[PDB]
């Protein structure tokens, strides 16, 4: 199986496969630590932001693959703002301070 | 409920069920409608319904 | 020794029998209101249960 | 400069208590109403839990009535339906809220059990509970007449005690009473109470309770929180979005169940609202808010309570909480998995013919993977009009884009995964090489690493998008940047099997062969006359060799001589690089000195040199051992000649000793020992028969009669050379095999005479069966023990990470050989190998200082300390590190995939709880558990009790439970007298003296009383010792470091004692205590600093403490952590692995350490 | 399955770990060829549009 | 487990006593469970499933 | 030893007892433990060994 | 020679182990509920667990779980505090009926008649009625009918 | 292909830093400000970086001398331009 870029799921926008075209492999925690053991940083940021869990961070990614232009934009993956919702949907006030 | 009532005795009646336009013909309407109102009237399956 | 086998025709008569007991509720259920020579062993019986 | 609002790079979070008002701030509207849709056209009904007006339009920038459908018109809110025209993502964005008509208790701070509405009041949960549902009232500020505040009444009770009076008298029942309880509070006052309460009355309960209460009392102050906001007034709801009414195919819907709660909690608010307005009487209306009491609760949380199902279906319907929560364990998204774009799968193959930097990808993979890649090369160099076009190209696969692949492919690395990911290693980068076919190659040395077999199992690819991607995968990931196990510097490349019975088989010799004896210029016409078919591969030959040694300052000498060795040794020669001794290619060449070539090529000539050896070894390896035509036969197995008589010998054993039993002789259980011994004895005879006579037994002739040599048959060369199979399994296939176990313990007798080259008959193959099974089931389930611990050791450490460079402390522990029992089981050069000196070290005369100060002391080094008789070393470790909040490089030592000094801000919590827990699966007290009740910190069953003070000591008292021992220090006072229960047999003399940590009594011995009574080194080297035994044990090589880092994780917490800063009885960071006292030593008071006692944790005890909360969250209980973080109104800072892993931004380690290092500086700054 | 003509001995690392290297007489034979079968379903359904 | 009664020791691990322990279970096809169980004190007990 | 560890005296007692293990929470009746207790391991309906 | 609670706390420790069976049954027979025992493994877990490894602290986690054993009577379930509730009321005689209505008619027919007596309460009918006259109303909207 | 970083590591010790510098020269590269300060052999801008490391050609401090340089190449640019500006005056 190999895939670039897919469908995506709707409640938490994550790499989905639904015409049999294959959703991409999971990174686990395992995996990150792996990550973590070696000195890349970079690597798991767009591993488990851009590649996967940022709506922005995909496309605004994939237009600068195509342009010749390698970086990330990486923004706030969707899941956490998920969490924010979902924390803050019960009588906790979450917030981000500072600047 | 008055489509549910049809399908009562033609269960066993018609040796399986009513055929889908035939319970149409036991009601005062256009007939077509027993698709469309059998339809819309189906509830929402549990979208955490484990597979 | 303390170990049973069973097999399909088993477990099938085991999930039948669940079907009979939902239908006999159902069956008592009606003939708990019923009207005399007009309702008949079909009206209280139903298919989808078994 | 005006600081900022609108979304800049935020910093931390905060988290807190919401207010009504705070609550309605995030509201855009109140939903009315329990519908959702009109059910005709799907449009959402106008103010309820889907619609467009308060949430957002149900298409991009379009109207719901469609009056303005244009891109144009945009911050416009329509007339007719007021709907601002925007993207529909901002109906995933916008939150709701419902004004509930009577006050409603958070089921997350009522029962969690810390009840906190309950410990913030001093109320018990029943009191509590007994009023909201009405069951009884509450007095609230009951003034000066008959009643305490607190107090609850009941029907009677109020309705007298309101008779008589009338006034400064209140009480009430119902949310609303718990409501004006919380609201009236006043903290201060009860501050000021509860410090002089605790001045007064001295008792142990009485003060502690006490100070523990205003502890929390002026927490809960500081917060910010509000005691009226655990009562709710507003509830927010939830953004439509992420709860989809969504449609499916067949006309049919799905949707979240929250959508049910939501309604059921609407309905029932609704109808209590009408019900105030028909005036009902109480009965009636108390129902409607007990069950809006419920729907909020099964909202929220419907763990607890009686779990309310979804419609139509039995499950219960999954709450907020249980959203937030998840399941499969502890997994919040970003730590049990995530699909991940560019990224692909499949099995794998061999592909000797790669260079060890490089992996054949399969084409077709190589094209979906970098398939925008491909486009923008193909629209860069001008081959395709547009975007559009590329894909029609590379969709129609024209003969052009492969050439564009490997343009785009070439320097561009990529990552291989494979499924039991355990050290750093699982995962590594690799250059692509396009290959024709659906499988992947993977190189066979790194087959080592990958634990990876060919027998059908699959590995991932993943592509490095980014340029830091590609760089940190080429110097950091790279196959041939990382040439070394983390665990122990050994080398992990080491050649496996074929290779190794190739180099085996090349260099190696037999009594007489072709060109025996005869001269040689030098290897080339070596090879020359093996290749021509003159001289054998293996014959006893002097040829003239030229050998370097780079042993001249930073210069290669050079010398030549004449060398006894074979010709394979000398045609082997050529691939050695430069300054390495023929000495290393003139051995045997087994799997271990294949190996220590290779790593003396690593610490001499560098690393490049051992990469292309390594290469050149591999290759060699597989082509000579396919020349040497090695099989196997069944012949080869070679059964002893001598077995039978074996057998027939012990089997008269047992029938003498059967004789015996019925004549009384013997007992049950002594004949039962008796003939098992006589049978394991037999056991062995035939092993040692079988093995000698598959060893030496080939007899050749040179030129004389005979003489006899290590034997050219086929399974011993494997299992010699150590390419494969082992003296325990050629034991089973030719001698008998073993005397197999039945599933209880009480191994069967008769053991299994027969052996695989024999026929098993019935019997004996039934009980082989479950010996197998088992084997299966704990190679199997050990794989699951081995995974948890890895995991508790990843949590217990994580952020720890290098920091600061050098510390510079002269603290350290002494490193002695461990000399244990009989000689060395272990040498000092290995232990201090790779480790910097505390301090100079001397030569046996001094004033001489050959290791001066810090030092890392290297291969070189470590052989001038062997050079001289030096018995031991000072070695700054990770434990006694003075670096707060880390570990300095200095201290730490050397490992890694490289020779040199660890780095500044490399990750060494997680590689050590990796190196640790990879090799656990390899593990069967004793055994795996054992190491964990180790690092558990757990007192043993029955333990030893060490003296708790020096001095002579005496038995006193008598027999009731215990029998009590007096110690009488010398100089020192006698208050301390421990009741030692005296069924329990002694060691310590009652006539004699006895230091402090001495032998009282025998047995194991728990580390917090080594900590205790006789020290932090004490104790870091007794659990360092207790789990390297029981890993060297079973043969694992895992260096003192890691387990030091642990250590140092345990010993994270302490004690206070004294006083003059924090308060007495406090668990606290040495970090933050060493801070405050080496702060304190100086400057504010002269010194009030204060005494502390240092304290073991376990390691899962240790993991608890974390400063995150976003962390906590994650691996802990989920709610309990939310709730308790929020009403401290506790600040996450983030500054950790696991939180900036969370919420996705650079760890703040590894390449991101630097941004994460300038940030914080940044921070609390100008 | 089918039998067939086996030679142990380590072929140029193709064989390395348990990985098997087979002749192009097999793959040429077709005897090691497999028949799938794929049902494939195309589903004319009724939307309100 | 095959319908009828069945009986049981639970010795060692029970109250780390070393007093064992004994229970008898009666398992019907299809009904409730009959469980009979002493305890350290040597006094018989009966629980319903 | 186990009499004396019992709570109860005569067959009332005792099946309110029983009727108040299986289901708690609620108040017995003599009626109601008497048709528990014989539909338990007594009735031909919710029992069998076969 | 009673005290329940204190028996399986008292023994749970004692053994450093209970089964998730042993504490059921060992638990007074206050406390039945289903959902009560979630939280309260976590309780006796963090000081001394058995699930079937935790902080040493113990302490408060004996004087609270001691707080919900006097917090094990009502099983909440508002169906049933609802229904005890209600099952207080009396049921009505065929007289009392007859009182209760005969009591509403009197009430009702005081505040008509307390209407009845305002002069405002007059003219605004009249010119309701004007307004009704003048198509500005319907008959409908002003009354329902009078004593017919 | 670079095969090996071992002498870009001996350049700048950390190792890390190799990576972000290397990673920077790889951007000032890719999108085209500048130009290799070493023979393209085809390689990419990462390896042409990193090749540029081992040569010693290239580093924090050269990368930050230039750029530093380059703010005032731009500012003497725009001298008169924004000097012209004095309506904020
Ligand atoms: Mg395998
Ligand atoms: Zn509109
Ligand atoms: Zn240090």
């Amino acid at each position: 199986h190999a895939r670039s870029t897919g469908s995506y799921s709707l409640v938490t926008q994550q790499p989905l496969g639904g015409k049999a075209q294959f959703g991409g492999q999971r990174f686990g925690e395992m995996e990150v630590w792996a990550l973590e053991a070696y000195g890349a940083a970079y690597t798991l940021q767009e591993m488990l932001t851009v590649k996967s869990d940022d709506v922005n961070g995909r496309t605004k990614m994939y237009k600068n693959i195509v342009d010749g232009n390698h970086q990330m934009e990486p923004g706030m993956p969707e899941s956490f703002n998920v969490l924010l919702k979902e924390i803050r949907s019960l009588g906790i006030n979450i917030e981000l301070e500072d600047e | 409920n008055k489509l549910n009532r049809i399908s009562r005795q033609m269960l066993q009646e018609m040796g399986r069920e009513p055929t889908p336009e035939e319970l149409a013909e036991r009601m005062l309407m256009p007939e077509d409608k027993i698709r469309k109102v059998l339809k819309i009237a189906k509830e929402p399956i549990s979208m955490e319904t484990p597979i | 020794g303390n170990r049973r086998i069973r097999s399909v025709g088993e477990m099938a008569e085991n999930q039948f029998r669940v079907g009979l007991v939902r239908v006999e509720r159902a069956v008592k259920e009606r003939l708990s209101l019923g009207d005399l020579d007009t309702l008949m062993p079909q009206d209280m019986i139903n298919a989808k249960p078994i | 400069l005006k600081a900022q609002t609108k979304t800049e790079e935020f910093d931390a979070i905060k988290i807190a208590l919401a207010s009504p008002d705070m609550i309605r701030s995030w509201s855009f509207g109140e939903v009315k109403k329990p519908e959702t849709i009109n059910y005709r056209t799907f449009k959402p009904e106008r103010d309820g839990l889907f619609c467009a007006r308060i949430f957002g339009p149900v298409k991009d920038y379009e109207c719901l009535c469609g009056k303005y459908k244009r891109l144009k018109h945009r911050g416009v809110i329509c007339e007719k339906c007021g709907v601002e025209v925007t993207q529909t993502k901002v109906r995933r964005e916008r939150m709701g809220h419902i004004e509930l008509a009577s006050p409603t208790a958070h089921i997350w701070f009522l029962k969690s059990l810390p009840s906190r509405i309950g410990l913030l009041l001093d109320m018990p949960l029943r009191d509590i509970e007994r009023v909201l549902y009405f069951e009884s009232y509450v007095v609230i500020e009951g003034g000066m007449t008959n009643l305490e505040r607190q107090q609850i009444l009941t029907e009677e009770q109020y309705l007298d005690a309101l008779e008589e009076f009338g006034d400064e008298f209140d009480a009430k029942m119902g949310a609303e009473a718990i409501q004006a309880l919380l609201k009236s509070m006043d903290l201060e006052q009860e501050c000021e109470q509860l410090r002089e309460e605790l001045n007064e009355t001295n008792s142990e309960t009485k003060r502690k309770k006490l100070t523990k209460r205003i502890k929390l009392l002026e927490a809960f102050v500081q917060s910010g929180n509000k005691p009226e906001w655990m009562i709710l007034t507003v509830l927010p709801v939830l953004p439509p979005d992420l709860r989809p009414l969504v449609p499916l195919d067949g006309g049919r819907f799905a949707t979240s169940d929250l959508n049910d709660l939501y309604r059921r909690v609407i309905n029932r608010n609704n109808r209590l609202k009408r019900l105030l307005d028909l005036a009902a009487p109480d009965i009636i209306v108390r129902n409607e808010k007990r069950m809006l009491q419920e729907a909020v609760d099964a909202l929220l949380d419907n763990g607890r309570r009686g779990r309310a199902i979804t419609g139509s279906n039995k499950r219960p319907l999954k709450s907020l909480a249980d959203m937030i929560k998840g399941k499969q364990g502890r997994f919040r998204q970003n730590l049990l998995g995530k699909r991940v774009d560019y990224s692909g799968r499949s099995v794998i193959t061999v592909g000797p013919y790669l260079r060890l930097h490089q992996c054949g990808l399969p084409k077709k993979m190589a094209l979906e993977l970098f398939k925008p890649f491909i486009y923008g090369k193909l629209e860069l160099r001008g081959l395709a009009t547009t975007i559009k076009a590329a894909k029609k190209m590379v969709e129609r696969e024209e003969a052009v884009v492969w050439d564009i692949l490997d343009e785009v492919i070439r320097e561009h690395p990529v990552l291989l995964n494979r499924a039991p990911t355990l050290h750093r290693l699982g995962i590594q980068a690799f250059e692509p090489v396009l290959i024709e076919g659906k499988a992947i190659q993977l190189h066979p040395l790194v087959c080592a690493a990958y634990n990876a077999d060919f027998d059908g199992d699959q590995m991932a690819v993943h592509v490095p998008l980014t340029l830091e991607a590609q760089l940190e995968a080429r110097a950091l990931m790279m196959s041939t940047n990382n040439i070394l196990s983390p665990a122990n510097g050994e080398p992990i490349i080491v050649p496996s099997q074929d290779v190794v019975l190739g180099l085996y088989y090349m260099t190696r010799d037999c009594v007489n062969a072709k060109g025996e004896g005869m001269v040689l210029t030098g290897p080339k016409e070596a090879e020359r006359l093996y290749r021509s078919g003159l001289a054998s591969l293996h014959a006893r030959v002097k040829v003239r060799i030229t050998e370097y040694e780079k042993d001249a300052n930073g210069e290669l000498v050079a010398k030549t001589s004449l060398k006894d060795t074979t010709v394979g040794r000398a045609i082997l020669w050529m691939i050695v690089p430069k300054g390495l001794p023929y000495s290393i290619v003139n051995q045997a060449l087994g799997k271990k000195a294949i190996s220590k070539m290779l790593n003396t090529c690593y610490r001499i000539l560098g690393l490049k040199p051992t990469v292309i050896f390594a290469d050149q070894i591999m290759y060699t390896g597989f082509a000579y051992a396919a020349r040497s035509g090695a099989s196997v036969g069944i012949d080869d197995m070679v059964i002893p000649e001598k077995k039978h008589e074996i057998i027939s010998e012990a089997e008269a054993e047992v029938a003498e000793i059967q004789e015996q039993f019925q004549s009384g002789l013997v007992t049950a259980g002594e004949r039962y020992n008796k003939v098992i011994d006589i049978w394991a004895a037999a056991n062995d005879r035939v092993s040692k028969a079988m093995m000698d006579n598959l060893q030496t037994e080939t007899v050749i002739n040179r030129d004389g009669q005979e003489e006899k040599q290590v034997s050219f048959n086929s399974i011993y060369m494997m299992a010699d050379s150590g390419a494969r199979g082992s003296a325990a399994q050629i034991r089973q296939l030719a001698g008998m095999r073993g005397l197999m176990a039945k599933p209880d313990g009480s191994i069967i007798e008769t053991p299994i005479t027969a052996n695989f080259r024999e026929g098993l008959n019935v019997l004996q193959y039934f009980i082989s069966t479950h010996g197998a099974r088992k084997g299966l089931a704990d190679t199997a389930l050990k794989t699951a023990n081995s995974g948890y611990l890895t995991r508790r050791l990843v949590d217990v450490a994580q952020d720890l990470v290098v920091t600061e460079d050098d510390c510079g402390t002269h603290e350290g522990i002494m490193m002695t050989p461990v000399i244990e029992g009989g000689d060395v089981k272990e040498p000092l050069r290995d232990r201090v190998l790779g480790r910097v000196t505390a301090e100079d070290v001397l030569k046996p005369g001094t004033a001489d200082i050959l290791v001066p100060r810090n030092t890392l002391l290297h291969e070189q080094w470590c052989d001038l300390l062997e050079e001289n008789s030096v018995d031991a070393v000072k070695v700054r470790s990770v434990v006694s590190c003075d670096t707060d909040f880390g570990v300095c490089a200095h201290c730490y030592g050397r490992d890694l995939a490289r020779g040199h000094i660890i780095n500044k801000g490399e990750a060494i919590g997680v590689i050590a709880a990796q190196s640790i827990g990879e090799p656990g699966t390899q593990l069967t007290t004793g055994g795996l558990p054992r190491v964990a009740d180790l690092f558990e910190a757990r007192r043993p069953k029955e333990p030893a009790i060490l003296a708790e003070i020096s001095g002579i000591v005496s038995f006193g008292k008598e027999t009731k439970g215990k029998r009590r021992l007096v110690i009488t220090p010398v100089d020192g006072s006698d208050p301390y007298e421990e009741m030692i229960p005296k069924w329990r047999q002694l060691n310590v003399f009652e006539g004699e003296r006895v230091e402090r940590g001495d032998v009282i009594s025998d047995g194991p011995e728990a580390p917090h009383d080594i900590l205790r009574l006789r020290g932090v080194h004490a104790v870091t080297r007794y659990i360092v010792n207790e789990v390297q035994d029981v890993y060297r044990l079973q043969g694992v090589k895992i260096n003192d470091k890691h387990i030091e880092v642990i250590v140092r994780q345990m010993l994270r917490k302490a004690t206070i004692v004294n006083a003059g800063s924090s308060d007495f009885l406090e668990g606290e960071q040495v970090e933050y205590s060493r801070v405050k006292i080496a702060n304190r030593e100086l400057e504010a008071n002269g010194k009030v600093g204060a005494t502390y006692s240092r304290d073991l944790l376990g390691i899962t005890k240790a993991s608890l403490a974390t400063e995150s909360f976003i962390s906590a969250a994650s691996f802990q209980e989920t709610t309990r952590v939310l709730t308790e973080a929020a009403v401290a109104g506790k600040r996450d800072e983030l500054r950790g692995l696991k939180e900036n892993v969370i919420v996705g931004r650079l760890i703040p380690a590894g390449t991101g350490y630097a941004y994460h290092q300038d940030r914080m500086r940044r921070r609390a700054a100008g | 399955g089918q039998n067939m003509r086996v030679a142990f001995m380590p072929w140029n690392g193709y064989n390395f770990e348990d990985s098997i290297l087979v002749s192009e007489r097999v793959v040429q034979e077709d005897r090691f060829t497999t028949i799938h079968i794929q049902e494939l379903a195309c589903v004319s359904r009724d939307t309100k549009l | 487990r095959s319908p009828g009664v069945f009986f049981d020791s639970d010795k060692g691990k029970t109250h780390s006593s070393g007093k064992v322990l004994y229970n008898a279970r009666i398992i019907p096809y299809r009904g409730s469970w009959l469980d009979f169980e002493f305890d350290p004190k040597d006094n018989l007990f009966v629980r319903i499933d | 030893e186990t009499l004396r560890v019992d709570p109860t005296n005569d067959r009332l007692s005792a099946l309110v007892e029983i009727y108040r293990m299986m289901r708690p929470g609620e108040p017995p009746t003599r009626e109601a433990a008497e048709s528990l207790f014989e539909n338990l391991f007594f009735s031909e309906d919710r029992y069998d060994l076969s | 020679p009673q005290s329940q609670l204190k028996l399986l706390v008292t023994r749970g420790k004692e053994q450093g182990y209970l089964t998730y069976a042993e504490v059921n049954d060992h638990l007074p027979e206050d406390i039945v509920d289903s959902d009560q025992i979630e939280d309260i493994i976590q309780m006796i877990n963090d000081m001394g667990i058995q699930v079937m490894n935790t902080a040493d602290e113990d302490a408060a986690e004996a004087a609270a779980q001691v707080l919900s054993s006097v917090e094990s009577g009502r099983t909440t379930d508002p169906v049933r505090m609802y229904m005890r509730e209600m099952g207080t009321v009396e049921l009505l005689t065929r007289e009392g009926e007859i009182d209760i209505a005969k009591r509403i008619e009197d009430g009702i027919n005081q505040v008509q008649c307390s209407v009845a007596e305002y002069p405002e309460a007059i003219t605004y009918l009249l010119e309701q009625y004007d307004r009704v006259e003048a198509e500005e109303a319907r008959l409908s909207d002003l009354i329902t009918g009078f004593v017919d | 292909a670079r095969v090996t970083v071992q002498d870009a590591v001996e350049k700048i010790g950390n190792r890390f830093d190799l990576v972000l510098v290397a990673a920077r020269r790889a951007r000032q590269m890719q999108v085209g400000g500048k130009d290799p300060l070493v023979p393209e052999e085809n390689d990419k801008t990462t390896v042409i970086a990193l090749r540029e490391i081992e040569e010693g050609l290239i580093n924090n401090q050269i990368l930050d001398v230039r750029e530093r340089q380059e703010q005032q190449e731009q500012e003497a640019a725009e001298l008169q331009a924004v000097t012209a500006i004095a309506e904020g005056r």
